[PDB]
């Protein structure tokens, strides 16, 4: 039951600094080395630094990309890893991932976090514009209905959709955020039986966690 | 220092067919005190953090299908997959820890499959959009194989290319298809200059394309 779940991902601006949280259970903490990857959209992951488990006296290492600007640290009364970055520029946007790496024999890192995404931008936070996406009028003879949310302009990432709770998950597709004009639109598609909708409810849940947005858009027919 | 490299950027294989995959350390990484290479390979599913599925160069990590095998040593790895399954979609990453830890570049995994056309939807925007002034226009193209796709938009017969925003899925773990959203956006004063609005697409699978419409005097 090892758990490593990363906090602190948002919108800092350029010179400015963010420290990361990775909260873990599941595993004897001070026995562990933890290193901290990131990895920026489509690109490969890029280790950063670890720090070392209570027999190696918790002494940091870093890449020399980061080195001297980013600072590792641990409480081990709690289990919580930190990665404390300052001076940053738009090249450090990224997703951040804690992992668990050596406990003085092994050579792996066996559990990774969920990550948490760091965008460096002069951008404005902004919510987005949800939307319903239902059929005009063209009956679904097609035996299934598609319905979809429309995720429009928001900043920064992510935005994370769901469907009825994350009840629908199979034939859902929600297509990558496509950035215009310093703002970001995605959409989400989910096909249903057509007995199912709208005689069932179908609605999309959308968080932007940047600006706390919580909405549950119900697609509605007529 | 120590830079890894990986081959191929990236391929494509058919489901049951073999993959094999390189990485290059530029110095050994076997360490000469335990007699082991330092190397570990990781599968990133899309959408998904990267999982431990070889260390040590060839110890496949418990729960690992047996289907994956880490091989080499020194300053040359591979990673093999036998049997490859359409979840097997990912990018490979090797990683030394003889010195600090180093990625390598990664390798793209994507999954060749039978050729297969498009499901395509259209919407008209919401009357929630229209109240504030702009109007989406949606086309879902769900499912289909190859990912190369053409998305034409119509407005009252006449082709319009400009303010058209299109995104693909990442192919799909379970079928190898992709799918593609593409969005046209216009303000609420134009939209209501035009009737029909018509998404067509063409795709390998027929020399027709596929045309999904809708008629703003319908809705
Ligand atoms: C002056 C130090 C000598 O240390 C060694 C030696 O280098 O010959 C290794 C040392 O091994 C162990 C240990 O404490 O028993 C176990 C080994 O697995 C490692 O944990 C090492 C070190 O902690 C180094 O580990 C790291 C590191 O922290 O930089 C991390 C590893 O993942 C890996 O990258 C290694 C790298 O392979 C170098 O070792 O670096 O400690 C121990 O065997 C002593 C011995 O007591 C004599 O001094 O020798
Ligand atoms: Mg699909
Ligand atoms: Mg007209
Ligand atoms: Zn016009």
């Amino acid at each position: 039951e090892v758990k490593l779940v990363e906090s602190g991902g948002g919108l800092v601006q350029s010179g400015g600094s963010l420290r990361l949280s990775c909260a873990t259970s599941g595993f004897t903490f001070t026995d562990y080395y933890m290193s901290w990857v990131r990895q920026p959209p489509g690109k490969a992951l890029e280790w950063l630094g670890f720090i070392r488990n209570k027999a190696n006296g918790y002494t940091t290492e870093y890449s020399p990309s980061v080195k001297g600007r980013f600072t590792i640290s641990r409480d081990n009364s709690q289990s919580i890893l930190y990665l404390q970055m300052n001076t940053l520029r738009a090249e450090d946007s990224a997703t951040y991932y804690c992992a668990r790496d050596h406990d003085g024999y092994y050579e792996r890192f066996s559990y990774w976090g969920q990550g948490t995404l760091v965008t460096v931008s002069a951008a404005k936070t902004t919510p987005p514009s949800v939307y319903p996406l239902a059929p005009g009028s063209a009956a679904q003879t097609n035996s299934m209905v598609t319905l979809g949310c429309l995720v429009k302009g928001y900043f920064p990432e992510p935005v994370t959709v769901t469907w009825n709770s994350g009840s629908l998950s199979s034939g859902v597709h929600t297509f990558p955020a496509v950035l215009q004009s310093d703002l970001y639109t995605l959409s989400s598609s989910v096909t249903v039986p057509s007995s199912t909708w709208p005689s069932e409810t179908v609605t999309c849940n959308v968080a932007h966690p940047a600006s706390s947005t919580k909405v549950d858009k119900k697609i509605v027919p007529r | 220092d120590i830079v890894m490299s990986q081959s191929p950027s990236s391929l494509a294989v058919s489901a049951g067919e073999k993959v094999t995959m390189s990485c290059k350390s530029s110095q050994s990484l076997l360490n000469s005190r335990t007699r082991k290479n330092y190397l570990a390979w990781y599968q990133q599913k899309p959408g998904q953090s990267p999982k431990l599925l070889i260390y040590w160069a060839s110890t496949r990590e418990s729960g690992v299908p047996d289907r994956f095998t880490g091989s080499g040593s020194g300053t040359d790895f591979t990673l093999t997959i036998t049997s490859v399954q359409a979840e097997d979609l990912a990018v490979y990453y090797c990683k030394q820890s003889y010195n600090l830890r180093t990625f390598g570049g990664g390798t793209k995994l994507e999954i060749k499959r039978a050729d297969a056309a498009p499901t395509v939807s259209i919407f008209p925007p919401s009357s929630e959009q229209l109240t504030s002034g702009g109007a989406s226009v949606v086309c879902f193209l769900n499912n289909f194989y190859p990912k190369d796709i053409n998305v034409k938009w119509k407005i009252d017969g006449s082709e319009r290319q400009n303010g058209v925003l299109n995104s693909w899925t990442d192919q799909d773990s379970k079928d190898s298809t992709y799918s593609m959203s593409s969005t046209l956006t216009l303000t609420k004063d134009e939209y209501e200059r035009h009737n029909s609005y018509t998404c067509e697409a063409t795709h390998k699978t027929s020399t027709s394309p596929i045309v999904k419409s809708f008629n703003r005097n319908e809705c």
